[PDB]
This record gives structure tokens, sequence and C-alpha cells, in this order.
């Protein structure tokens, strides 16, 4: 086997599309999750018939056996393309997710989305006010620019040709109205259940030619949903853009002192380095760096690192605290910073004044919404009007925001995981916002003792 | 009911104070929390450098009934044992 870039996979859709049928045959025969579960029901399948079974068989029991508590591996998912290998989320229906894949680890590089061919799902799924419309276009406000359209439930349709150009042409603008270019998107017929363009192209349907895509450099064609997602395009990794690293954990460890915690975002942590963290402006080196098993000669974009740092004690350190580097861009707590924000489906309208909790990347801070500048619209950013008076369910706007603890956060242009936050009230998220400007910034320690 | 629940599988990092936190005691406290739609499911204690471990622990949550917001700030009342908790992965089933 070759060696592989790594990318992350939304898979998103309605409650009766497939897509946890269609993401687990993925993994069960790409990857190389709870196979000793899915080696018990292979075996076990013997008692149907004679000996064969169905890849959708075996999923359904390792379904169960999840549910009961008893598989051993845990939620993270992989598995391989010839290109690729994918982490890859079959996105929960639970409203605690939403925040989730705002600040959670890794955006997705492609949403997939899982349509059911039936008449009546297939309307039950486009809906406005529906889960799935919701994640296409959190997925697009994050920046999730690739998609790939996967139609599912062939066989109940009889693979007719003319029910896919017409599911095709619904979804189409669908997508459109959340903003994705239908041009760009690769539309596959799929049967999750029975196999069908998943890894090896259907017998049932001498119509279909295959999925197209049009790309910066030409045209991309395949057959299969395993050739789509392999032809998810390279996206670029913030190597070597200055450091950010958001703490997660503060630990004073005997015989080592203190140990800060937390996933590089951009950049690279090395032993030798001088750091600073914001939002206090304490600067230190970076004596060693360590994750899992390993002592590290650096931390790339997405290592969950410890690393130890004298001179400073846990108590003037924190969770939420961004590290970076003292001689590229250091990070800086700032006074305000205006965003971009999308209000999502909530009971509740807001006004200038409002003061919710907002996470961002590992800070959880109560942020007031101090001016309501702009209201958007949201596609193109252009200016509808100066000064909303509210925002309701919907509405994009540029808003003002004024945090009320000390808080290090970045532009999404620059830093993308330190420019993206989730807005929390009413049990919920209600808003997505977007980073688009900061007002970035001596008391000695015995003054301030 | 002829129709199941929606559910889904999650993997919590449950993070100590110290190297000296009595791990097996902070994973009995986790397991001991009761909710109606929630299994706990497999753990492991898992290095996460300078002889800290963290408990990696599944659970399977009925959304409809289960607040993840909720089970975090109810493990986090363990004070004596937990720093904080984090989402490690998250799955529809
Ligand atoms: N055929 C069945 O439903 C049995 C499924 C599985 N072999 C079990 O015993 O759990």
């Amino acid at each position: 086997g070759k060696e592989k870039s790594h990318i992350n996979v939304v898979v998103i859709g309605h409650v009766d599309s497939g897509k946890s049928t269609t993401t687990g045959h993925l993994i069960y025969k790409c990857g190389g999750i709870d196979k000793r579960t899915i080696e018990k029901f292979e075996k076990e399948a013997a008692e149907l018939g004679k000996g064969s079974f169905k890849y959708a068989w075996v999923l359904d029991k390792l379904k169960a056996e999840r549910e009961r508590g008893i598989t051993i591996d845990i939620a993270l998912w992989k598995f391989e393309t010839p290109k690729y290998q994918v982490t890859v989320i079959d996105a929960p229906g639970h409203r605690d997710f939403i925040k989730n894949m705002i600040t959670g680890t890794s955006q997705a590089d492609c949403a997939i989305l899982i349509i059911a061919g039936g008449v009546g799902e297939f309307e039950a799924g486009i809906s406005k006010d529906g889960q799935t419309r919701e994640h296409a276009l959190l997925a697009f406000t994050l920046g999730v620019r690739q998609l790939i359209v996967a139609v599912n439930k062939m066989d109940s349709v009889k693979w007719d040709e003319s029910r896919f150009q017409e599911i095709v042409k619904e979804t189409s603008n669908f997508i459109k109205k959340v903003g994705y270019n239908p041009k760009t998107v690769p539309f596959v017929p799929i049967s999750g259940w029975n196999g069908d363009n998943m890894i090896e192209a259907t017998t049932n349907a001498p119509w279909y030619k295959g999925w197209e895509k049009e790309t910066k450099a030409g045209v991309v064609k395949g057959k299969t949903l395993l050739e789509a997602i392999d032809a998810i395009e390279q996206p670029s990794r913030p190597t070597d853009k200055p450091l950010r690293l958001p703490l997660q954990d503060v630990y004073k460890i005997g015989g080592i002192g203190t140990v800060p915690v937390g996933r590089v975002e951009t950049g690279v942590i090395k032993p030798g380095m001088v750091v600073t963290f914001a939002p206090a402006g304490v600067t230190t080196e970076v004596k060693s760096v360590e994750m899992h098993h390993e002592q590290l000669e650096q931390g790339v974009p997405g290592d969950n690192v410890g690393f130890n740092v004298k001179n400073v004690s846990v108590k003037e350190i924190r969770r939420g605290n961004v590290c970076g580097d003292a001689k590229n861009d250091p990070p800086k707590g700032c006074a305000s910073f205006n965003a971009t924000v999308i209000v999502l489906n909530h009971p509740g309208q807001i006004s200038a004044g409002y003061s919710p909790v907002l996470d961002c990347h590992t800070a959880h801070i109560a942020c007031r919404f101090d001016e309501l500048l702009e209201k958007n619209d949201r596609r193109s950013g252009k200016k509808l009007e100066d000064h909303p008076k509210f925002l309701k369910s919907g509405d994009a706007a540029l808003v003002k925001f004024v945090p009320s603890k000390p808080m290090c956060v970045e532009a999404f242009s620059e830093y993308p995981p330190l420019g993206r936050f989730a807005v929390r009230d009413m049990r919920q998220t209600v808003a997505v916002g977007v980073i688009k400007s900061v007002d970035k910034t001596x008391x000695x320690x015995x003054x301030x003792x | 009911p002829a129709k199941p629940a929606a559910k889904s599988i999650v993997t919590l990092d449950v993070k100590p104070w110290d190297d000296e936190t009595n791990l097996e005691e902070m994973v009995a406290n986790v397991k001991a929390i009761e909710m109606e739609g929630l299994t706990w499911g497999a753990h492991q204690f898992i290095p996460i450098g300078f002889g800290i471990k963290k408990l990696q622990i599944n659970c399977v949550v009925e959304d409809d009934k289960v607040s993840l917001d909720d089970l975090q700030q109810s493990i986090e009342e363990d004070e004596d044992h937990v720093q904080s908790t984090d989402i490690a992965a998250m799955q529809k089933l």
C-alpha cells in the first residue's frame, strides 16, 4: 500500500436517506473499525442459509451491538481510498452536534449529501426547516466548498433514469439555494444496501454513463461513490502559517512543572521555540513536546500535544488561552471583533445588547452583540442595510462583538480554526459566526500583585 | 414502539488533574452516572504525554433524552478527579 494524504468528510442527510448504511459500507469494505465484531457476525450469518451473507445484514448486527455498549472501538472512524486516508463523520442528529461541527476538531474537506430516491422520502429530506438543510448550510458557511451528492435507494425506484434526472434537478436547486455550484458536484446513483456504485459500478442502469464535476483544471469523471471521494481535491495544510495552539488543559507535573495540552491548529511547535500565551501575554521557551507514547521533534497541525514550559505557573495560563510563536505574529487578546453571523432557526430574535455564550476554539465566553452593523445577502455578502434593528432566523449580518472576559480570536481568513464560533442559547446553537476583523490590544507582575 | 429512537455514539475524553489522579475512581464515577437513554460502553486509559493518561469512554445516547452538555457538566462535578471533558468523536447510529 502506498502513502496516503489525509482528508475529512462529513456525511449528511435525512433520517430516511440510508446514510448510516452507506457510510458503514465504506468503512466496512475500505477501513478497519470494530472488525472483531464484523467477523463475529460474518460467521454467524451462516445460519441464514448455507454461508452467504449481505454486508448490510452484518452492518445491522454491528449497529445493534454498538447500542448494547459492548463494541470496543471509539467513534473516530476512518477508511481508505487509493489516494487518501479519510476520517469520516456520519453526522449525528443530536442537537449538541451543531456546536461540535463548528468548533470541534477538523473541518470537513468535503460534505457528502445522501438523498433518498423514493417520492415521499425525497420531499421530506429537502424541507427548508429540516436538519439536513441546516447541516448543509453550516458546512457551506464554514468553508466546506466541496460536495458530493449520492442518490440512494435507487432500487426502490427501479433504477429509473427520469427519476434520477428529476432528483438531480431538484437537489441542484436545493444546494444552489444553500450556495453550492451544482456544476462542481458529482451526482452518484447508489444502493447503500446492495452495493451498487459504492465501490464497484452498477449493472442495474445501462443508461448510467457516470458522474462528472467541473474543476479548475478540467472535468473529472467516474462511476462510483468511492471514485468521487478519491477525486476530492487536496486541501492546503497550514504548516507554514504562524503557530496557533489553543489550550485544552494545563497540568502541574511533579519533577516536570507546567504542561499545557492542546491541538496545533496552524504552524508547527518545536522544542527550543519561544512561545507566547494570549491573552495574558506570558512568554517562555518550549522545553519538550510529547504526544501519546512518543516524544516529538515537532508537533504539526492536527497533533494534540503536551509540552513543558518553565517559569509559567498553572495559574497564569488556562483552557481557552492560545499559544503561538513569539517570533512570528504572536497571538494577542482583543478589545472587540466583527463577525458575519448566520442566525439559525430558533425561538427568538436578536437585538443589540444580546450577550450569550460563544464557543470559539477552546474558549467559552459570553460576548455582547455590541452593534448590528449590517444585514447582508448571505451567499454574495452584499450589504442590504446599515444598522438593522434586529436579526431573525435566516439572516446574515455583520456584528461587532465585545468579549466579557479576555479573549484571543483571529480573522477566519488568517487562522480559520480561531475564526469560527458557535452562539449558544435556549439549549441549542442559535447562530454560527465567521470573524472578519479583530481589534487587537505594561503592568509588572510585582505591580499586578 | 414499532420504531426506534434516534441515537448517537459518543466518545468522551475525561481529563485528570495530574499524573497521580486515581483513574479507576475517575471512571467508576463516570459510569455511576445514570440517565434515561444513556448506555455506557467501552473505555481505555490513553497516555497523552508526560505520564498523564486521559480516560476515553464510549457511550450511546438517545438524542431526544440525553443532553451531552448536561452529561459533560455532570461528569465535571467530580472535581477531585476531573479537570475537563471533551468530545473525542461522535457518530450517528
Ligand atoms: N438471525 C438473527 O437474527 C440472529 C443474529 C445474530 N446471529 C445473533 O444471534 O444475535
